[PDB]
């Protein structure tokens, strides 16, 4: 029976592919049946070899439920099971979460010299309030500087200027210098009118820390206590870092050039000194996701290790505690010198007078070309900060320079100094150009050891097209002092005769005619001769992604290729623009710094768009991943309900509501639901309403953009929730504030309720109705009157009062006799007695119906209907207030309860931003339809198992039309049958991709077969031959990529109309992972899975839906499955991640997800005219947690585009 | 010809422990005084 | 039928009862004189159309008591269509 049970997870999870990612136990069973006397039989006559058959009934993750089937040889049914709940022996965590998403984060090659982000400039409110500190000042600030200096010198100096350490001159010297900011004839009323200032935002975190400041430094002025210790501890002084936009835009752009810096670099050491409160450390490492292998949490005093351990504990793992002295050496505190390859100074430098020195031992910490991030003090302003900085005490040390504290050193200073102590210059800066930034203006500089270069023979093949031949020239003008090779075309380089085997390669062949264009010429033999003589190579295409899949294909050939030959480093710039130079050289230049042990990462490929080089890193896509594992635990999103679709679902077990995301990721089918209204809910009803017959619909009320006009309205809803989109004749679109916020939805659900009631019951002369909601009663007694019905209302607590656990003798006494239906409507179901007792005594064959038969909390109409509704509600109004009971949707999910359903009840959907951004349980992107039923999904190359599976998935999904084609489809018509009965026509097209008269009679048998217009395309059309280039032929080249490569195009052109009538839903292109990170052998598959992923790119940018989707080992269904290779692929687990026959479907759901909503965005006007707006579509998937152990086995580990997927080892 | 048994497996792993419940539920018998089950679906066509 | 009709049996899957029941059914007659299939008819409540109106043979036939004239003329209407399904004394006792 075990073994039985063990079919159930065999079902789930296929062996090698990790669906079972945690231990389920059963712990729930609906139904156990046994036939003991054929199991007797079975076990004394010795054949105890029988059969089984199991149904893995529920599969999304959280419990699994199984339907098994165990018979002998004769079928006869030993015993079988029903829903046996196998549920993880402990709850699901995240530990347990499958990371297979990814996306092409793409983010500058390098960080932007100039961090000027209007989002983080100065606002109206800081850009006045900063002036207005100044007005009280500016009069005589010249007069100002010295003394302010002076007052800023209260640590060192200033208490013996003036013998200011006595009582007289330290009460004195306060006011005096308050009033150096006072004196232009504001002076002491200048203290309320700083309140005033603080009484507005923007105001109060630096004005009202000046003030605190000014009102207890007299101890301080005097050298004899700590400058911010007097303040509470702190009164202002985390907010003033933090909320105020002087402090703040300089903490946002240190995020993003933290940002920029950890995409571009990897698994970086990252060191932070000066953290302190760790600020600067929770804006940074506030990045969705950054590369860091580890983060140095460090200051001059562990003090606040205590905070950052509590605040930083998510990053605890990649985050370790080491207290530094920047003015002592680094080694004598225990630090590997060389060991982080990004330290960051978090306004710590201005207090040390050693900066030269810390600056020096912060490049011995850091590993050569190791990024330096300083937010520090630059270029002074005294009417701005002074009098508050200058009590700090050690800020000050740093005057022995000449200037006030240590320097507010420029720029340009900065670059001097920085340059001085071992690095590269400041190449990049904070915005400073007018105000509020020169406090803690930020930079990055590089460490200078084995620098950036900017001998081996440096080879050019290409050059025929003009912009081809420009380039040329400017390699030649531009190149260093190098021997130099030039070729036309690479047939050209094929009639070479003398090619150096340390040849550095710049291509720009592509630019020209394309190999994968023109392989038939021995262009791939050519390649082959390339291959052998190149150990270093730079390739160019010119938006390859988006304007020629071709030279994506070379660059998926490339890709693969720097697996074959590691030795082999190769370089691809696609440039959107070639007419927008000088870039190319640098990048054959770095081809030849091969560096290991230096921070440098290796730039594997890169991008020139919009005038700027871009480089792409696979970081896991935690949408995506939060949306497959919500399927299996209850992930939480902050998501805003108000502008969200965001449903109250009911728990599986009926035990509790919570907030589900109700996301229906855009399905097009809204003309058979002619005018699918959206709703944007106010006031709802938690629980689902029968109608006549109709079925479950939740009451809403909210309001309608009818051209911008908030219309009120009030609809009866399948799916409740902040948001949702209704046939429009199950609308009410009357604005009557009669139906008030709240009030409205109440009465109208209690009609609704009260309309069911009589119409489904209306035959009868009479009724009664038990615990009615308080509010109903009349309603009910009105609906009775107006449909000439009598109808008796008893009630638990005119109403006949009776009382559960009644006597029947009783009932029999005071219940009406001509009754002929009951209505329990009682919320509580202690009532369920006193119904049955009722159903002894009223008329025998009464009919009976429960509050289960009119509200539910699972759903899974004539004109005059919501008419005659409000004309009952009218009459009842005055029942009850306005907000009778009105919660929000959080408190009652939080506290209400499914078994209790609190009639009467109605949610407040939550409407602002703030008020509706709240933590929602995620939705599986498969949990909902995601199809329509009047168009044909077309799975070319999908017959095998895999495309079984998904055609019966998308049939599951609204697919009521899938055609399978293949060149053999080897289709069982009993398959067929049973997709039939989950409701879908699945057909086999026998359709040969490969060629375009095929194609096109396939697609007119369609209409022979009178199947709907094509609305999707599943294109996974598949031939392998693994082998390396080197050792390929021209024979497997043409196998592999005319499938791929003619397929795509051949429909393509078909669908090549987004004018069309018939524009496809999707065009998923079905890519492998070796399309992203190459694989041994498998140069021409990646070619053609790059193809793909370039052709549905452009066809985007076309304004024609397609995504691909690049799949790892499919070790559920398909090739791997099919093939018998579990244990081959299983062997390089750590190179390529499972993705699971349900994992694929839904990772094919979110790649349609993702076509889709590109398509609905470029209708917003999303240009998609180049590689970065179109992360989203390359669905990366199948790459597993690097693990740095595994690293030496991992054949691709040193790439830096998936650093950011390399779990931690320090 | 029938017969409905609420049935409780309780545990204890160990002496000093108290009894707990380790499995519950109910059986519904049908009996005598001395093809009762679906026959088996048709296998799935196609099958890894 | 737990023995055109659509030979179910009782104690079968929820599954099951998807895969075969239509979809479109809204109401459901429990007839069956064996009382056994009450738990085929519970799970049946569980796949059929929510809110599916549901009747059980006491609904319809029972041992204890306690007209338009066009309704006997359409009884017969209909017996006469089917009388040839059975014999006279199919069971008399
Ligand atoms: N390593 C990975 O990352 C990986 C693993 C699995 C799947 N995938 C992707 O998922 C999709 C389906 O792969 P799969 O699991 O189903 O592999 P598969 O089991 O080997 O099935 C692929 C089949 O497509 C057939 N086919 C159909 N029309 C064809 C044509 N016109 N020319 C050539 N072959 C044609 C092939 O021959 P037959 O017609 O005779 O069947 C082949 O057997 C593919 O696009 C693939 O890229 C990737």
């Amino acid at each position: 029976l075990d073994v039985a049970f063990q079919t159930v997870i065999g079902a789930y999870s296929s062996p090698g592919d990790r669906r079972l990612r945690c231990l389920y136990v059963p712990t729930h069973v609906d139904r156990i049946t046994l036939v003991p006397s054929l199991c007797l039989a079975t076990a004394e006559s010795g054949c105890e070899k029988v059969a089984f058959n199991t149904i893995n009934t529920y599969d999304k993750g959280d419990y699994l439920s199984g339907d098994i089937v165990v018979f002998d040889a004769e079928q006869t049914t030993l015993f079988q099971v029903e829903n046996i709940t196998f549920k993880p022996f402990s709850p699901p965590d995240a530990s347990t979460d499958h990371a297979m998403f990814a996306r092409w984060s793409w983010g500058p090659l390098t960080p932007d010299s100039l961090l000027d982000n209007p989002e983080y400039w100065a606002t109206a409110q800081d850009k006045e309030a900063i002036p207005i500190i100044e007005r009280i000042v500016y009069f005589y600030i010249r007069s100002f500087l010295s003394q302010l200096t002076l007052e800023e010198r209260q640590q060192a100096a200033f208490h013996l200027q003036k013998q200011i350490e006595w009582l007289e001159q330290v009460l004195a010297s306060a006011k005096e210098g308050r009033h150096l900011w006072y004196d232009p004839g504001w002076e002491n009323d200048t203290e309320a009118q700083i309140e005033h200032l603080c009484t507005a935002n923007s105001y109060h975190p630096h004005v009202r820390l000046v003030q605190r400041v000014g009102q207890h430094l007299l101890p301080t002025v005097r050298s004899n206590g700590n400058p911010f210790d007097l303040l509470d501890h702190d009164g202002l002084l985390t907010e003033f870092y933090t909320n105020t936009l002087s402090f703040g835009p300089a903490l946002h752009y240190a995020r993003e050039l933290v940002a920029q810096i950890a995409h571009r670099y990897q698994s970086m050491d990252i060191l932070e000194i000066g953290a302190g409160t760790g600020g600067a450390t929770k804006y940074v490492l506030a990045t969705p996701q950054l590369g860091f292998n580890s983060y140095t949490y460090t200051d001059i005093s562990t003090g606040f290790f205590e905070q950052a351990r509590e605040q930083f504990a998510p990053f605890e793992d990649r985050m370790v505690f080491e207290p530094l002295d920047i003015r002592r050496s680094p080694a004598e505190q225990g630090f590997e010198p060389h060991a982080y390859d990004l330290i960051i100074a978090s306004n710590v430098l201005h207090a040390t007078p050693d900066l030269e020195k810390t600056m020096a031992h912060a490049r011995s910490l850091l590993k050569p070309g190791g990024q330096m991030v300083i937010l520090e003090i630059t270029h002074k302003e005294h009417t701005r900060l002074g009098f508050i900085f200058g009590l700090f005490a050690d800020w000050w040390a740093g005057v022995d320079d000449g200037r006030c504290t240590e320097p507010f050193v420029s720029f340009d200073r900065w670059d001097a100094i920085l340059k001085r102590v071992g690095f590269s210059g400041v190449d990049s800066r904070t915005t400073d150009r007018d105000a509020n930034l020169f406090p803690t203006s930020v930079f990055s500089t590089h460490a200078i050891d084995a620098t950036v270069e900017y001998y081996p023979p440096l080879v050019v093949v290409g050059g025929q097209t003009p912009q081809s031949q420009r380039l040329l020239n400017d390699i030649k003008a531009i190149m260093p002092p190098r021997p130099l090779q030039t070729y036309k075309r690479l047939v050209d380089l094929l009639d070479a005769e003398e090619l150096p085997m340390k040849s550095t390669f710049v291509m720009l062949t592509e630019l020209d005619e394309e190999l994968f264009a023109g392989l038939t010429e021995e262009t791939f033999e050519a390649t082959k001769l390339l291959l052998t003589y190149a150990s270093n190579t730079v390739w160019l295409t010119e938006n390859a992604w988006v304007q020629h899949p071709h030279q994506a294909s070379t660059i998926g050939m490339l890709r693969s290729i720097r697996r074959e030959h590691p030795d082999l480093g190769v370089h691809v710039l696609d440039v959107d623009a070639v007419e927008t130079v000088e870039q190319v050289l640098r990048l054959e230049e770095h081809t030849d710094e091969l560096a290991s042990s230096t921070t440098w990462t290796q730039e594997p490929e890169v991008s020139w768009c919009k005038g700027r080089p871009w480089i792409p890193r696979l970081k896991r896509d935690l949408a995506r991943n939060n949306r497959m594992n919500s399927s299996r635990r209850p992930i939480y999103e902050m998501i805003d309900s108000s502008r969200a679709p965001v449903a109250l679902q009911t728990a599986r077990d009926s035990s509790s509501y919570f907030l589900e995301s109700a996301e229906t990721w855009f399905v097009p089918e809204s003309v058979q639901q002619m005018e699918t209204k959206t709703i944007y809910v106010h006031f709802s009803c938690p629980h689902a309403l029968r109608v006549q017959a109709l079925g479950f619909f939740y009451l809403v009320q909210g309001h309608v953009q009818e051209g911008n006009r908030e219309v009120p309205v009030v609809a009866l809803a399948e799916r409740n929730a902040s948001i949702v989109h209704v046939r429009p004749d199950y609308i009410y679109t009357e604005a009557d504030n009669n139906l008030s916020e709240g009030g409205g939805s109440l009465m109208v659900t209690v009609l609704a309720a009260a309309v069911l009631a009589e119409t489904v019951i209306s035959v009868t002369d009479s009724i009664l109705v038990l615990n009615p909601p308080s509010i109903c009663g009349q309603m009910l007694l009105h609906a009775g009157e107006e449909i000439g019905l009598q109808v008796h209302l008893a009630t638990t607590s005119s109403w006949l009062t009776l009382h559960a656990r009644d006597t029947d003798w009783h009932l029999r006494r005071v219940l009406p006799r001509g009754v002929q239906a009951l209505v329990d409507l009682s919320a509580d179901q202690s009532c369920e007695g006193l119904t049955q007792r009722m159903m002894k005594v009223l008329m025998p064959g009464c009919a009976h119906y429960r509050a289960a038969d009119l509200f539910t909390d699972t759903v899974s109409l004539p004109a005059a209907y919501w008419e005659h509704v409000v004309s009952l509600a009218r009459q009842g109004l005055p029942s009850v207030s306005e907000g009778w009971e009105v919660m929000p949707c959080t408190q009652f999910a939080a506290h209400a309860d499914k078994t209790r359903p609190d009639l009467s009840t109605v949610i407040s959907w939550p409407r602002e931003s703030d008020e509706a951004t709240l933590p929602t349980r995620v939705r599986s992107i498969d949990a909902e339809t995601l199809f329509a039923a009047d168009k044909t999904y077309l799975l070319v190359g999908l017959t095998g198992d895999l495309g079984r599976s998904l055609g019966r998935w998308m049939v599951q999904h609204g697919a009521c039309h899938i055609v399978l084609t293949s060149r053999n489809p080897q289709v069982n018509p009993k398959w067929l049958a049973h997709v039939e009965e989950l409701g879908g026509r699945v057909t086999v097209l026998s359709m040969d991709v490969t060629s375009q008269n095929s194609v096109e009679a396939g697609l007119a048998k369609l209409k022979d077969l009178h199947l709907p217009p094509v609305g999707g395309i599943a294109f996974g059309p598949l031939v392998l031959q693994d082998v390396m280039l080197n050792n390929m032929e021209l024979p497997m080249m043409e196998m592999v990529l005319n499938p791929k490569v003619e397929g795509v195009r051949i429909l393509h052109e078909k669908f090549s109309d987004p004018t069309s009538s018939n524009p496809l839903d999707f065009f998923v292109m079905f890519s492998s992972i070796v399309a992203v990170m190459g694989n041994p052998g498998q140069a021409n598959y990646s070619a053609a899975n790059c193809y793909l992923q370039a052709l549905a790119q452009q066809r985007v940018a076309s304004g024609l839906a397609a995504s691909t989707i690049d799949i790892g080992a499919v070790y559920g269904v398909g090739f791997v499955t099919r093939a018998e290779l579990e244990e081959d692929f299983n062997a390089i687990r750590f190179m390529f991640d499972s993705v699971e026959e349900h994992e694929l479907h839904t990772l094919f759901a979110e790649a349609v997800v993702a076509g889709r909503r590109a398509v609905h965005q470029q209708e917003q006007q999303r240009k998609f005219a180049t590689v970065l707006d179109m992360a989203d579509l390359e669905l990366t998937t199948g790459i597993p947690p690097l693990d740095p152990a595994l690293k030496d086995r991992i054949t691709f580990f040193d790439d830096p585009r998936i650093g950011n997927l390399k779990i931690p080892e320090y | 010809g029938s017969m409905t048994i609420s049935f409780k497996i309780d545990s204890c792993l160990s002496k000093e422990g108290n009894l707990s419940l380790s499995a519950k539920g109910q059986l519904a018998l049908t009996i005598e005084d001395v093809h009762h089950l679906p026959p088996p679906e048709e296998e799935h066509p196609h099958m890894n």
